């Protein structure tokens, strides 16, 4: 996580055949508080990337196993006597650019029963009928 | 134990006058722990931060 | 300490200056090679 | 708000006068324009500098009244020099020739020797190694030791203090010169030992260390 | 950000990030300045505030900088940072006076002072080298190691373009053509800049001139009169390598360069020989680089690899380096601020600038 | 309250036998550093490399100094005039001057110098300090032993609380000039004809150990033998700086012979690879008893000079001397000099005393320590009462320097 | 703790479609008894103003960061 | 290609704005004309100002105009940045 700064595609011209222009990587540079680092991601991230509508100066969230991008907002450096946005100029995060998070949550079996018994998905009409 | 000067000399050898002591320090601008450091006034009234080498500076960074 | 700061800052400045010089050469050669590649594409589009 | 760290969990610290090592990183200097000039253009543009001037000044605790020059703000012209407050002088006693007749010269010292000693004491702030180095041993014989000058300075000071005060008594200026002489003699005898004697002392101390525990 | 290179003869001023200066004009004052003073010399007597790279009259230098800001560039100096340049071995009080003038008289928000040779090294894209900077009034040789100028090894040579112009006037008068006045000085300077060159071998060139007309070239005066120039084409630049022609008991630029190299530590000399860069308008004569290569190869050990760096744009290398430096993001922390001056005095320039 | 330092527009001069260091106070390096040796024609003087290195007829080469003290006052005055005119480029009546002097300088020369600076140059203020004190001050030390190995002398000077202890000084003549003489003897032994650069018009490359191939300038004037010897010594000094290396331990010929050689090329194109002889030569600094033709075994090495100087001091301050050994001088810049000195002193210092050599091994710090200390001292605001003023000189005469500048 | 902005509108100016987020950028002027100021817009609230039929001289209030 | 990779080069930080009258960081925005302010008193002085300048000629409109926060720890220019 951190502030995106690059949105830089790589290039190798051709995919070993008839070609236009081929990228073969996407360079994504993050900086949050502790430093800055460049990540050469899979090219497949690009679809999800403009699906999340990210641009330079935004701050994002990407998970390692899935590679799923999520936009959190944009930094407070473009804020502080600007205001007036529902997205909130979410502050520039603390800590290292790369993080390993260990979440522990306590739960009872009855909670699991109650949660799994119901159709909690809001995309179905019967859920909001509930 | 043989004595030593007030400086270049911790309590393991001599007098540890704290004005010569470097200690781990952190800055409010997001640049992290800078490792061991003193505060010293220079010429012109300007307050500087000295810094000292450690073999674990790579650990104090991303600590 | 002022002497050490001066020499370190001077070293960093020259290193950044030569990097600035080199990046312009890389930019211009990549740009002209991309121009030639686009020529290669548009010329063959008519044949296609 | 701002944090510095002296942790128990790592437990280390370093000391140095100039710098710890040649691989030490350079210091961090203050700056206002680190984030660019356009970030702070209004803050600087809404202000005007106070004028400075290259200007004369007096009294660093000089007796001649000579005026040197320096940079200070123009509004601070007539101020007395701050560093004159450092001019502290050691309180060496003074005496007349009548008073010397009860600082009587022991039939070993002279008036000239005592005056020379006190002149050097005033000049060098009672740094008796320096006074010993600068003592005119040729004109006044090899007094030496530093204890025979320390003890005569201190007995003269004790007699002068006993004279001038209506009533008192004085503990620490009772200078035991023989103790100092024996101490320095013992230190010299340890200094001039050959390495075999030092090894013998180490062997005996190690034997005591092992046998007592 | 503004970059102002107030050299000995000509003041080059412009904006950072540009590839060349926007304004170039003489560093003279009458209240008229520059070309106005030079054209109207019959009204007011002319003066040089800079003598051999050192400022000697600050009241005139204030007028020059005022002309630079409000007439040439046409900008308010209170709205831009200003990068200034100083000759090597400048007195430390001149830095303080410059800082005082910038912050109090013109009210700049920020400023900096840099050494001209270091800027030439930046322009040539080198980390380590020696810079032969020959201007209009003074010549210097400045060895630089990892961007740090070594002050104990710097050597000054009191020989520059004005002396060469005077010597050209002398030898042309010896031929027969009279040139005495300041009006004729610009004509002779044009002849110097257009026709002179550095001979690779002076004696053989002199013999060739004596035995043939192949080296001769004609010149046309503003009056329409036409003259011919012979061995004076290469006799005048030769004074850089043979100052005895000028009546000077001094070493040449090649010997000065070699001596300045030899005043440095033994480890770095291989880098200095391989990165000898020429700078200034006086180094613009054709053939000077090859002659310097030959002369320094004659002096230096055979194991060293001599390379002379003479860019075509070497008469503005100092300004180009200043423009490069002032545009960097890493440099922006190195500006002296208005508040820093107000709290620390003119001595802040010694704290921040090197 | 108060402030930090204070800058007063002072100048700092440190004049040695090899070079003259000068500059403005508050700076961290001397502005200028040119040779002390000057030409004379008879008188007319030629100073600095650009004027000195040009050959000229009947021009002798001299020095103003002898044994670290001024002898030729006309030459000294010429050097100061040159420094004020061409290098400082400012009027002398405006700037206070702090001058370095030898630790062993006599009273009469101090008085003569004070009279010269005040009556001729009309400076407004003056101060005179010794080299060892400024060398200590440059490293932030008030107490310590200064080992200065320059051109003429290798000297151990103890310092305590900012004062030189003159009765603890130990001088030796084994220094850079002795090394230059030994290199001359080596080249004579090797049949290496030494041609200085001024005689050479052109040269051609040759093989290792082969005769040189060079052409002599025809237009030379006849030059004195002193100037020629000075020019030759300028070559031998480069040879010293390049080739010589101190043995890490006691010299053994079979061990030094197995070390890699060092290639050196002379100005006339002669070149050869140097083996154990480059380490045998500087060994005489440490063990002079084995030197060939040297006058007797009575003289001392560098380590023995240090130990003798410390042992001649009071027993109370010897820990403070061995705990700060400040190595200085250009001759200490020979490779592995400091390591050898540290090892030898560790083998001779008592185990009860901790030994600590100051980390100082750079050309600037080793050669210009005294100037840096002078700049530091003149930059102090506390120091500004310690100047001798012109009024003080006119009232008390030249004798006030003894009271004010100990 | 209520971090609100409130006032009476004076003037509104919003741009026409120009591709991207520029299609809805604009400005919005508020006035009170002793003050008035002009505020830029975040391109998403304009539909709420049109839905509520914003009128010159009408009184509104907003909550900061939402 | 480029409509899928436009790239970016935004200004990392803005200009930090300061009120001409009594300083401190700017609040609200600029008025309907001119330049930002911190307080209603600053707004009042700024609106009393700019009536001296709509003539496009006259005396200095802002040289210490109406006591615009005049204590000089470091002296102040006139409040005419527009």
């Amino acid at each position: 996580e951190g502030e995106v700064t690059e949105l830089t595609p790589c290039e190798t011209e051709n995919p070993m055949g008839g070609y236009g222009k081929t990228i073969s990587h996407v360079i994504i540079g993050l900086k949050t508080a502790k430093g800055t680092k460049q990540l050469k991601l899979d090219p497949s991230i690009f679809e999800s990337l403009q699906k999340e509508r990210v641009e330079a100066g935004d701050v994002i969230y990407i998970e390692a196993n899935s590679g799923a991008v999520k936009r959190q907002g944009r930094c407070d450096t473009y804020a502080t006597e600007f205001d007036l946005e529902a997205e909130e100029y979410v502050p520039l995060p603390k800590g290292d650019v790369h993080k390993k998070k260990e979440i522990i949550q306590d739960v009872t079996l009855h909670d699991l029963d109650v949660a799994n018994a119901r159709p909690q998905g809001g995309q179905d009409i019967l859920s909001m009928m509930g | 134990q043989t004595g030593n000067w007030p400086w270049t000399s911790p309590k393991d050898g001599g007098l540890g006058d704290v004005r010569y002591r470097y200690c781990l320090t952190t800055l409010t601008v997001p640049q992290r722990c800078i490792g061991f450091a003193r505060r010293r006034v220079g010429r012109g009234g300007r307050v500087l931060l000295d810094r000292a080498h450690s073999d674990y500076d790579s650990v104090f960074h991303h600590l | 300490q002022e002497r050490r700061w001066k020499v370190a800052a001077a070293k960093k400045l020259v290193r950044t200056v030569v990097r600035h010089h080199e990046e312009k050469q890389l930019r211009e050669e990549r740009g002209k090679k991309e121009e030639q590649s686009r020529l290669r594409r548009i010329a063959a589009s008519t044949a296609r | 708000t701002l944090t510095f760290k002296r942790p128990e969990g790592m437990h280390r610290e370093v000391y140095a006068l100039l710098y710890s090592d040649k691989k030490d990183a350079p210091p961090l200097l203050p700056s206002d324009t680190g984030q660019g000039y356009r970030t702070v253009k209004a803050k600087l543009g809404s202000k005007k500098v106070r004028p400075w001037k290259w200007m004369p000044f007096t009294n660093p605790a000089r007796k001649d009244g000579a005026m040197f020059f320096h940079w200070r703000r123009a509004a601070e012209e007539g101020k007395d020099y701050p560093f004159a407050r450092f001019n502290k002088t050691v309180q060496v006693p003074v005496y007349s020739e009548q008073e010397y007749q009860l600082y009587l010269h022991d039939d070993a010292w002279t008036k000239a020797e005592t005056d020379h000693l006190f002149d050097l004491s005033r000049r060098f702030d009672l740094r008796f190694v320096v006074i010993h180095d600068r003592y005119d041993h040729q004109q006044f014989k090899k007094r030496s030791v530093e204890d025979l000058k320390e003890r005569y300075y201190h007995i003269c000071a004790k007699l002068a203090n006993v004279r001038a005060v209506p009533g008192t008594d004085l503990k620490i200026p009772v200078f035991d010169a023989g103790h100092e002489r024996r101490r320095k003699e013992q230190l010299e005898r340890l200094y001039n030992r050959t390495p075999e004697q030092v090894a013998e002392e180490e062997y005996l101390l190690q034997e005591l260390r092992k046998i007592e525990a | 950000a503004l970059v102002v290179d107030n050299g000995s003869g000509m003041c080059k001023a412009g904006f950072a990030g540009d590839d060349a200066p926007r304004a170039v004009f003489p560093s003279i004052v009458g209240s008229y300045v520059g070309d106005e003073a030079q054209s109207k010399r019959g009204i007011l007597t002319l003066k040089y505030p800079i003598e051999h790279g050192i400022v000697t009259n600050w009241d005139d230098m204030e007028k020059i900088w005022h002309h630079t800001f409000y007439n040439e560039l046409r900008v308010a100096p209170e709205e831009h940072p200003v990068l200034l340049t100083e000759a090597p071995l400048n007195p430390k009080a001149n830095r303080e006076k410059m800082t005082q003038i910038m912050f109090e008289t013109f009210n700049t928000p920020a400023m900096y002072v840099a050494i001209q040779a270091v800027l030439s090294l930046y322009a040539s894209g080198r980390t380590t080298g020696i810079v032969m900077d020959s201007g209009d009034g003074v010549t210097h040789t400045v060895p630089i190691y990892e961007g740090y100028a070594l002050p104990h090894a710097i050597l000054r040579l009191d020989l520059a373009g004005r002396d060469l112009t005077d010597y050209l006037m002398k030898i042309l008068t010896e031929r027969g053509y009279s040139f005495t006045t300041t009006a004729e000085r610009e004509i002779v300077r044009d002849i110097k800049e257009k026709l002179c060159y550095v001979a690779l071998d002076f004696e053989q060139e002199m013999a060739t001139a004596a035995s043939s007309s192949s080296l001769e070239k004609s010149y046309e005066l503003p009056d329409g009169q036409v003259i011919t120039i012979g061995n004076e084409r290469f006799r005048c630049p030769e004074a850089l390598f043979q100052p005895s022609f000028l009546g000077m008991e001094s070493c040449g630029i090649h010997e000065t360069t070699f001596n300045s190299i030899m005043k440095c530590d033994v480890d770095i000399r291989k880098d200095l020989y391989a990165n000898t860069v020429l700078s200034g308008g006086t180094t613009m004569y054709p053939g000077i680089a090859d002659r310097m290569q030959k002369e320094i190869t004659a002096l230096a050990p055979s194991t060293m690899k001599i390379k002379i760096i003479a860019p075509p744009e070497r008469k503005y290398s100092v300004w180009i380096g200043g423009s490069i430096l002032a545009s960097l993001s890493t440099f922006q922390q190195m500006w002296i601020s208005k508040q820093e001056y107000d709290e620390s005095g003119p001595s802040i320039v010694h704290r921040k600038c090197f | 309250g108060v402030y930090g330092g204070d800058e007063v527009g002072a100048l700092v001069f440190d004049i040695g036998s090899y070079t003259v260091r000068a500059g403005y106070a508050g700076e961290d390096c001397p502005k200028v550093d040119f040779p002390t040796a000057i030409g004379m024609v008879v008188p007319t003087y030629y100073i600095d490399t650009n004027a000195l290195r040009v050959p000229r007829e009947n021009m002798e080469a001299i020095s103003p100094l002898k044994n670290g003290m001024v002898e030729d006052w006309d030459s000294f005055q010429a050097i100061l005039d040159h420094t004020y005119k061409m290098h400082v480029k400012s009027e002398a009546s405006l700037h206070p001057v702090l001058m370095s002097e030898a630790p062993w300088n006599t009273r009469a020369k101090r008085e003569k110098l004070t009279e010269l600076m005040f009556e001729h140059y009309n400076i407004p203020a003056f101060f005179l300090c010794k080299t060892a004190v400024l060398t200590a001050f440059a490293n932030g030390r008030s107490t310590g032993l200064i080992l200065d190995s320059g051109a003429t002398h290798t000297t151990a000077i103890p310092v305590h609380d900012g004062y030189v202890l003159q009765q603890g000084i130990v001088k030796s003549p084994l220094a850079g000039d002795f090394i230059t003489m030994q290199c001359r003897e080596l080249f004579q032994e090797m049949n290496i004809e030494l041609v200085p650069p001024y005689m050479i018009a052109s040269k051609e490359a040759v093989r290792e150990g082969s005769p040189a191939n060079w052409k002599r300038k025809e237009k030379l004037p006849q030059v004195t033998r002193s100037w020629h010897n000075y020019m030759c010594n300028c070559v031998i000094q480069d040879f010293q700086a390049s080739v010589l290396q101190v043995s890490d331990s006691t010299y053994d010929e079979q061990v030094a012979a197995q070390m890699p050689t060092v290639h050196y090329e002379f100005p006339n194109g002669y070149n050869c690879d140097f083996g154990a002889e480059r380490l045998k030569i500087p060994e005489g600094l440490f063990d002079p008893s084995n030197v060939k033709g040297l006058s007797g075994n009575t003289m001392l090495g560098v380590s023995h000079v240090v130990t003798t100087s410390v042992g001649m001091c009071d027993i109370d301050i010897r820990p403070g001397l061995y705990g700060s050994v400040i190595v200085a001088g250009g001759n200490t810049l020979i490779q592995s000099f400091t390591d050898r000195l540290n090892r030898e002193l560790s083998q001779k210092t008592p185990p009860s005393m901790r030994l600590k050599l100051i980390a100082n091994n750079t050309t600037v710090e080793r050669r210009f320590s005294s100037w840096i200390g002078g700049s530091i001292l003149a930059s102090l605001g506390t120091f500004q009462q310690m100047w001798i003023s012109k009024q003080e000189y006119e009232e008390g005469g030249k004798q006030c320097v003894e009271r004010k500048c100990p | 703790e209520t971090e609100i902005i409130e006032g009476e509108v004076v003037e509104i100016q919003i741009d026409r479609p120009a591709t991207g987020t520029g299609s809805k950028v604009g400005k919005l002027t508020l006035k009170t008894t002793e003050m008035e100021t002009i505020y830029d817009l975040g391109t998403k609230m304009i539909e709420s103003l049109t839905k509520d039929k914003v009128q010159a001289g009408d009184v509104i209030t907003i909550d900061k960061a939402t | 290609f480029e409509e899928w990779f436009p790239q970016g080069r935004p200004p990392k930080v803005p200009v930090r704005e300061v009120c001409p009258v009594t300083h401190r960081p700017a609040l609200y925005r600029d008025p309907v004309t001119d330049i930002p302010y911190a307080t209603a008193r600053a707004f009042k002085i700024i609106r009393e100002a700019y009536k001296k300048y709509i003539t496009a000629h006259g005396l200095p409109p802002t040289a210490s105009a109406l006591g615009p926060g005049p204590p000089p720890p470091e002296p102040l220019p006139g409040s005419g940045p527009r």
